[PDB]
């Protein structure tokens, strides 16, 4: 419903959650709600480091139904620009180790 | 015989097209949609954004370009047999400016379905057109001879925009969002949109404002003289029609 929240607990969960083959980088967010492609959502992310929530205003570029695998959700591509490079960097420099 | 070609028909999922209706304002009424590429796969849907990077490094870019324009002409064909006369805006990468197979496809397809060229509107980013002026200029020439309309998207915020217009002389323009999001409150945008709007009309270049989400914006575009508008506030994107 516009405002989504995703908290990850460890490099592994972030590894399976972090989509890197996307443009500005992406993160898969589990939701049983019906989001359509292009949706501009606001995701409050929390990485394995600290419990600080990072603001991410992205677009829905991937939808899943959890059919006949992987929970059902949406893939949010990070905002083009500085604020995207920030979340994408924080993540890469985390999974790297 | 037929059998082997029939067995082929057992077609699965892959690329398909969704559409966004483009509405009237100052312009002439006409069934106009923008086609957006998509990829269906065992339940999931994908925006090109999620796969154009891998395409970019293997250069499927041009083939997926041709596939799109062809499916466009096709859809344009069915909508005619159904007696509709629909127009379609298709995004096209500069990679297709030099590609010959693109012209040939547009020509073949366009004839296959007996659809006039005026029904196909090819849009390309302004930024890419002057980095590739020549190839872009001959693509315009070739395509225009079949009757297709070519225009510039993301047009308006550069130091040499107005001079491209006089030079490239496109059929239409899709105003940059850097000018379109602001209009309800930005004086700079309100004037710039009018500046662009006044250089287009005398020649008949169609103006388009995309990603529109307000009533205010709608009203500001109308007055400024925009011919068409797209966005969530106007209409969603889907297979619809
Ligand atoms: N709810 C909502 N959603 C919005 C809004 N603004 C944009 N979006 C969504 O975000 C995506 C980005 O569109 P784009 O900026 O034109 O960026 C395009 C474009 O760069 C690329 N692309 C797709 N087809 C082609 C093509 O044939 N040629 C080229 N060169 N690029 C293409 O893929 C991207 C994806 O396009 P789409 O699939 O249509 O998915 C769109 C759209 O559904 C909004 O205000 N509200």
């Amino acid at each position: 419903q516009g405002i989504l929240s995703l908290a990850l607990k460890d490099k592994a969960a972030l590894y399976s959650a972090y989509m890197p083959f996307v443009k500005s980088g992406g993160i898969f967010v589990p939701t049983p709600k019906r989001y359509m492609l292009g949706d501009e959502v606001f995701l409050l992310l929390t990485l394995p480091d600290s419990s600080e929530r990072l603001p991410v205003a992205g677009k829905v570029v991937w939808t899943t139904p959890a059919g006949a695998n992987r929970a059902a959700g949406i893939g949010v591509q990070f905002p083009d620009g500085p604020e995207g490079e920030a979340v994408r960097n924080k993540i890469e420099t985390l999974l790297a180790g | 015989r037929w059998v082997e070609q029939l067995r082929e028909a057992l077609i699965g999922d892959g690329f398909l097209l969704h559409y966004q209706p483009v509405l009237n304002l100052q312009g002439e009424p006409l069934e106009l949609y923008q086609a957006f590429l998509r990829l269906e796969r065992n339940g999931e849907m994908m925006s090109p954004n999620a796969f154009m990077a891998i395409a970019e490094e293997h250069d499927l870019i041009t083939e997926i370009d041709r596939w799109v324009v062809a499916r466009a002409i096709r859809q344009l064909g069915e909508r005619q047999r159904a007696g509709h006369k629909t127009h379609l805006l298709v995004r096209i990468g500069p990679n297709s400016f030099s590609d010959p197979q693109m012209i040939d496809t547009i020509r073949e397809q366009l004839a296959v379905y007996g659809v006039p060229g005026e029904r196909l509107w090819l849009q390309t980013p302004e930024s890419k057109v002057f980095t590739h002026l020549r190839n872009a200029q001959q693509f315009l020439a070739s395509v225009s001879a079949m009757g297709c309309k070519v225009g510039l998207e993301q047009f308006g915020s550069g130091l040499d925009s107005f001079q491209l217009l006089a030079h490239f002389q496109p059929a239409f323009l899709k105003l940059d969002r850097s000018i379109t999001g602001d209009i309800a409150s930005a004086r700079e945008s309100q004037e710039k949109i009018r500046e662009i709007t006044s250089r287009a009309q005398p020649t008949g270049i169609l103006t388009v404002a995309e990603f529109v989400a307000d009533a205010q914006s709608m009203s500001s575009f109308f007055t400024a003289g925009v011919d068409y508008v797209q966005g969530d506030f106007v209409a969603p994107t889907g297979p619809l029609m």
